[PDB]
């Protein structure tokens, strides 16, 4: 209850090490437990189980749990990698129910171990799920608008320098001020097909995760 | 005050527009552009008026009818005091 | 000196370099200027460019 | 599976003029049923149903009165016309029973009408919507990079500004050499509800949501 959202948010952007999938995943260690979250605001899979119904699925119903929690929690504690250092995540995408069979395998004899994409908790993620496009907007669309306005007053000074001499000689460096309309109409009639970079999301773990963490550190 | 707030309704408007409607449709004065088509269906014996706009059916009100027994009476009343308005309206030209 | 001028100095820079050299000048001398706002009274609006030697 | 909702999201989004809660909505009523994509940004009204649901409205209230579902689209096409330049909802500070009131005087007689609303599904928040804002994301962080390096070449020909130059300088704007950490210090510590998500990404979120 608000450690949760604020303990797992701050989960830098980083690529789950799927075999076939690109999903966007983060989940970050949290002492109470793990709670992966996804946000993308058409329909949610995300893990999140009340410890007294887990229990008596435990109890009565799962009888395959023959590893205490205590040692799920100290392997959740005693794992300060992000990255994998070379337990590789393999998915079969067949069917509708995405099952990533999480083989938890710590060194030697893998332990066999599934997950299940079950409902979420309605309130918490009604009630955070919303907020990253606000966070975003105040904070990141307006400190680009303030850089593109920095970049106006720099084009100003460059013009007023222009008009109170220092006349621009070669040919090198004749160019013109930057228009904003003016690029984003040659962006859509000229390089927009050319500009598409999706990939596999190269600035996803290098630009995006840290301006986003930046975005949602508010 | 049976059906009417269907027609503040459907359309989402509020009083006074009605109210100017009536007003300006019950007394005198027609558009010569907008064309009233009042079909006062005597062949199919079924009692019903229709406005018809942009090709569309709707709504415009209800009137049950029950026959009157002194028809005569009140029609040479009305008469008479539409005279009687004439000639109030004469004489106040003429003293103005 | 009173004006409504809070710093007149968008001319040619060698005037305000000339005006400071002589104000360091009468300083030297003994000469001492006030000015004070008058376009916009309250608000230390004034002396955008006099509040760096002269006080 | 694709034709309905591609058509609909070329349709701007709607904000409803209640000033007490942020409505992005979609409309788009012309065929193939009715498209009433009612979304208080916490549950979308799914409302892509046959006419079951409208024919129950209109006789479980109007047992004289009835329409035919022609006149009910040309009706909802119509709907929210003189609103894009008043069909307005108000919500409530109750409990779970979401009851809407509609209190206007038209006739002296209330009017009575029911809001059927369903439970909000809470996995109605995390598969699509945000991969084209990453999209936009992207495009935003392109859009500054190239806008860093247009001042970074002329940074450096200002540096040429200083020898061809001298012009007139006030002395208090002078161009010290770029430092990578006075620029991340400067753009992080100095210049870091949902109406204004709403009112500030409602242009700008056209612009990319195409391609």
């Amino acid at each position: 209850m608000e450690e949760l959202e604020q303990g797992l948010l701050m989960q830098p952007w980083a690529w789950l090490q799927l075999a076939e999938n690109s999903l966007l995943a983060k989940v970050f260690i949290t002492k109470q437990g793990y709670a992966l979250l996804v946000s993308d605001l058409q329909q949610v899979w995300h893990e999140q189980v009340d410890t007294s119904v887990v229990s008596q699925r435990a109890k009565e119903l799962n009888k395959r749990l023959t590893a205490p929690p205590a040692a799920f929690l100290c392997h959740l504690d005693n794992l300060l990698r992000p990255l994998l250092k070379d337990a590789t995540f393999s998915c079969d995408c067949v069917a509708d129910a995405l099952i990533l069979r999480v083989r938890s395998e710590l060194s030697g004899l893998p332990f066999y171990w599934n997950f299940h994409c079950m409902l979420a908790s309605p309130s918490l993620v009604s009630q955070h799920l919303i907020r990253p496009l606000m966070g975003m907007s105040l904070a990141l669309q307006c400190q680009v608008r303030e850089l593109a306005t920095l970049l106006h007053m720099k084009d100003l000074e460059i013009q007023d320098y222009q008009e109170s001499g220092a006349t621009l000689i070669r040919d090198r460096l004749k160019t013109e001020p930057f228009e904003e309309n003016s690029f984003l109409e040659q962006f859509m009639i000229e390089k927009l097909p050319e500009a598409c970079s999706i990939g596999d999301g190269k600035p996803f773990v290098m630009n995006l995760q840290d301006l986003y963490m930046a975005v949602t550190t508010q | 005050e049976s059906e009417i707030s269907q027609e503040a309704d459907d359309m989402a408007m509020e009083k006074g527009k009605y109210v100017g409607e009536l007003r300006k449709a019950l007394l005198s004065g027609a558009g010569p552009a907008d064309v009233y088509t009042f079909n006062f269906s005597k062949e199919s014996c079924y009692f019903f008026f229709e406005k018809n706009l942009k090709d569309v059916s709707f709504r415009l009100g209800s009137f049950n009818l029950e026959k009157v027994e002194n028809p005569a009476e009140v029609i040479r009343e009305l008469i008479c005091y539409c005279l009687d308005t004439i000639a109030e309206n004469q004489a106040k030209n003429e003293h103005l | 000196l009173f004006t409504n001028e809070d710093n007149p100095h968008g001319n040619d820079s060698a005037k305000a370099s000339r005006a400071r050299t002589k104000a360091g000048d009468l300083r030297d001398t003994g000469i001492f200027l006030d000015l004070m706002h008058l376009k916009k009274p309250g608000g230390f609006d004034i002396s955008l460019f006099y509040r760096d030697i002269i006080s």
